[PDB]
RNA sequence: UUUGGUGCCCAUGUCGCUGUGGAAACACCUGGUUCCAUUUCGAACCCAGCAGUUAAGCACAGUGGAGCCGAAUGUAGCUGUUUCAGUGAGAAUAGGAAAGCACCAAGC
RNA sequence: CGGUCGCCUCCUAAAAGGUAACGGAGGCGUACAAAGGUACCUUCAGUACGGUUGGAAAUCGUAUGUAGAGUGUAAUGGUGUAAGGGUGCUUGACUGUGAGACAUACAGGUCGAACAGGUGAGAAAUCAGGUCAUAGUGAUCCGGUGGUCCAGUAUGGAAUGG
RNA sequence: UGGAGGUAAAGCUACUGAAUGUAUGAUGGCGCCACCUAGGCGUACUGAAUACAAUUAAACUCUGAAUGCCAUUUAUUUUA
């Protein structure tokens, strides 16, 4: 005997966003790439750095990426592209 | 039978009780308590049974206190039923004692009287129990 | 699905250049905005086309 | 609810902050500060976070509050900038409205050579 | 703020007993009008 | 106001001496009279609200500003974005002439002014009149709104302690029972 | 060095309590006739002047009350190999703490 | 047999990303000519006290309160001088594009500096190629509509196509 | 060597739920009166809020690693 079996209500689930950090300090970056894909701003932009309509950053110069940490209670994060700076 | 009045979650995950002791680790309201050596899911109904021995093998001016509670339930699929269609339904409550978590205390009687009554609450229990008296 | 989409269009060479949104529920008067031009080039009044 | 003094502070960070985010040129920043007696002004650099040039009406010596000495002011710290070789300047306010004394600073400003 | 169509006036108001002619600016007639309870025509504020 | 030029001189002389106030300016100063004619009829009868404002306009001589409810009730029929009452507050030269005219033309002339006071002080100074009818002020005609209210008239005072806030009171000679 | 302005910082920077201060400046303040303004109020914004003012604000000294920060020891978790070597938290505690770093204008 | 079939949010998912089950909870097939763009101004909910109708709770004044308020929505993340509220002027809810990247079997998706044309706000700097962000969507074939500097089966048209 | 993260652990006066005892206690139930409506004195007892001491969580976080991940520096190795 089977008995028979209920049904099951949830199992639907969404297609995963590749999110997070993509560049990582201290790499070098040109103008225009991504440094980090996020659902509202969990990394602030900083210097040379832009924003997009997602909350995307992406770089605005050529130079290395650098993350400071800042805020209240050091609670906030902030990146930014240090340029090259080679300066002879 | 000890039961929370209202859950967020009917189906939760089982919370595992292997590991050492958080929290309820010392005596602190009474003085003499009793002590779990081996981590096990005890149910509402084996609580209510070692109260209800306790306060049988109690005085007249003897206090008690449970510290622990069976936040975390547990499903059972229903008999004759095969694997699938989802997740059983919440069945009964179940606290975790975790090895040397003090699950009954007793003060304010004779220490006889006491010592007796925490051996009868800890045979109502599958936990191996250990008494242990408070710190001055 | 439902229709709410509504096209916009030239009234100089009367041309449709523009796709855009309109509630004909909520919103009952017909649009009358200014939008640029492919044709002439310019800025001109673009009136919303059946 | 607050000063006079503590709301143009609080307008003045508003502005401040979007100077700084928006400014891509690393031009030099001449805030102004308006008081109900004198008006100073100095330009900052917010790269290098100093003050390159300054005037005031201490400096001028006037009994300011009027809008006449206000022209006198913007000519005085416009002929610094050119001298040292500025002129593409961002205007901003201490946090007041942009008017009155405020307006004729910087159309006196303007005036003597300055590029904003 | 101003350019208003009620007039802030000084109208005079005279009372009985005691003269008291107060002149307070309101939007009413331009002459002395005459209040039968003023302030000192109460036992409250004066008498007890 | 000529008795404005004695409330200087008088409020000045006498306050200064009863506490030893080392500046003239420590002495409580009046600033603003808010009126707050506010009805829940616009609801139903939005018509009575626009009849109340002119007679508020009437009395002081600023136009009332219609308030909003900030929240959503059912059983009073509210829900928001609608207009519920007008407030008015008074400063400078006009407050004083309110604040004269009532207490020499309206607040005598109220049915039984036995008066309140003491028992009306916020704890931070300030303090609230309520009237209970519109009629017995001056600046109304006859024809108005087919339902009669009063006034909630309000103080404030420079000190944020309610006795010296009784004190400026009495140098006015507001005429309440003890105060 | 001190006062005033401002940037960087984002409580060991706060909230509060007790006192002192003004020369110059900062401020309240004096009026709405001008430019400008109130979803209504010269309250605010904006004007043109400093009569009065040290209550405020503001600036100094004290205050360990609230808030904040927090050592060393020990412990829980981890990585290996052991059934012992590193790594080392959270909580608690002695305790610190009445901000700090630069630029400009004035008497110094 | 019952249930489900596409997309979005959280957990399982083991602190990069990714990761399944007829595992546990929910939503979507939109809304807004303003809830878009810009300039200026402004800042909680609640609670305490004091006050006619008016009441536990409508509105007013003062104080306190560090987010429990709002951000059209299901959750998550973000945001208290902000991305929330109000006002004035407007339609960039533009045209032609597009170096460089994210993520991907492909098809498709996502972000975008910068250039030319002509505009809107603003004194100017600057911002505007739809909204705080992620769901709001369906290939090819076939036929219909508008425009058109292309073709027009000997030639000129037309039909019929591009 | 630098950085991103929020898991193990731990904590619940740092929130959301769940939740133990003691003390002060809104609240009701329960009475006994007066009063038909404004209420009052004790409550076998229920229990808001606060203080003290102690707890629980995949969809709780004021905190919070190691490992692992990305990038770079040095040394060595392979032409993938
Ligand atoms: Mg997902
Ligand atoms: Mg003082
Ligand atoms: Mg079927
Ligand atoms: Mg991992
Ligand atoms: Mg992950
Ligand atoms: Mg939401
Ligand atoms: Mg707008
Ligand atoms: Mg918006
Ligand atoms: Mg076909
Ligand atoms: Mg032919
Ligand atoms: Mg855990
Ligand atoms: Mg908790
Ligand atoms: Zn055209
Ligand atoms: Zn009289």
């Amino acid at each position: 005997s089977k008995k028979g079996v209920g049904s099951t209500k949830n199992g639907r689930d969404s297609h995963a966003k590749r999110l997070g950090a993509k560049k990582a300090d201290g790499q070098m970056i040109r103008t225009g790439q991504i440094i980090y894909r996020q659902r509202g701003t969990r990394v602030y932009p900083g210097v040379n750095v832009g924003l997009g309509s997602d909350d995307t950053l992406f770089a605005l110069s050529d130079g290395l990426v650098k993350y400071q940490k800042f805020g209240p209670k050091q609670g906030k994060t902030r990146v930014s592209v240090v340029k090259h700076k080679l300066d002879a | 039978m000890l039961q929370p009045k209202r859950t967020k979650y009917r189906k939760p995950h089982n919370v595992s009780y292997e590991g050492k002791a958080k929290g309820n680790s010392y005596v602190a309201f009474g003085e003499y308590g009793l002590v779990a050596t081996k981590g096990n899911w005890i149910d509402a109904r084996a609580i209510e049974s070692a109260r209800i021995a306790i306060s049988k093998c109690l005085g007249k001016t003897g206090k008690m206190w449970i510290r622990i509670f069976p936040h975390m339930s547990k499903t059972k699929k229903p008999l004759e039923v095969r694997m699938g269609s989802g997740k059983g339904n919440p069945e009964f409550w179940v606290a975790v004692v975790k090895q040397g978590t003090v699950m009954f205390e007793v003060a304010n009687i004779p220490e006889s009287q006491m010592i007796k009554a925490l051996t009868r609450a800890g045979h109502k229990l599958p936990v191996t129990w250990k008494i242990l008296k408070r710190e001055e | 699905a439902v229709k709410r989409s509504t096209r916009l269009g030239c009234n100089d060479c009367r041309e449709i250049n523009y796709l855009t949104f309109k509630n004909v529920k909520k919103n009952p008067e017909k649009l009358a905005l200014n939008k640029f031009c492919s044709r002439c080039r310019k800025v001109v009044v673009h009136k919303e086309v059946k | 609810m607050k000063t006079r003094t503590e709301q143009r502070r609080l307008r003045h960070k508003r502005i401040v902050k979007k100077i700084r985010a928006t400014n891509h040129d690393n031009r030099v920043v001449l805030m102004v500060i308006k008081s109900l007696n004198h008006i100073s002004v100095q330009a900052w650099d917010f790269s290098q976070n100093i003050v390159l040039a300054s005037s005031s009406s201490l400096a001028l010596k006037l009994k300011n509050g009027n809008k006449d000495n206000a022209k006198l002011v913007g000519q005085d710290i416009a002929d610094k900038l050119v001298k040292l070789k500025l002129t593409n300047v961002v205007f901003d306010t201490g946090g007041s409205k942009y008017h009155g004394r405020i307006a004729a600073l910087a159309e006196a400003a303007r005036e003597r050579g300055l590029n904003f | 703020k101003k350019d208003f169509h009620f007039p802030s006036q000084s109208v005079s108001f005279k009372c009985a007993s005691c003269s008291n002619s107060f002149t307070i600016e309101s939007t009413l007639k331009q002459k002395e009008i005459t209040i039968d309870i003023c302030g000192k025509c109460h036992p409250f504020y004066i008498g007890e | 106001n000529n008795l404005k030029a004695h409330y200087q001189k008088t409020i000045a002389k006498e306050l200064q001496k009863s506490f030893a106030f080392s500046s003239i300016m420590q002495v409580p100063r009046l600033e603003k009279i808010v009126i707050n004619m506010g009805v829940g009829d616009a609801i139903r009868d939005s018509k009575f609200l626009e009849s109340a404002l002119n007679e508020l306009h009437l009395i002081s001589g600023q136009k009332p500003v219609a308030t909003k409810a900030k929240n959503a009730i059912s059983t009073y029929k509210l829900r928001a974005g609608q207009l519920i009452g007008c407030k008015v507050t008074l400063r400078g030269e006009r407050m004083w002439a309110f604040l004269e005219k009532l207490i020499y033309v309206a607040l005598p002339r109220v049915r039984d002014f036995r008066g309140l006071s003491l028992k009306s002080f916020d704890g931070r100074g300030n303090y609230t009149i309520g009237i209970k009818e519109q009629i017995i002020f001056p600046e109304i005609v006859y024809d108005d709104i087919k339902r009669i209210r009063g006034f909630d008239v309000t103080l404030v005072t420079s000190t944020n302690k309610d006795s010296e806030a009784l004190a400026l009171l009495r140098a006015l000679n507001l005429p309440l029972v003890k105060g």
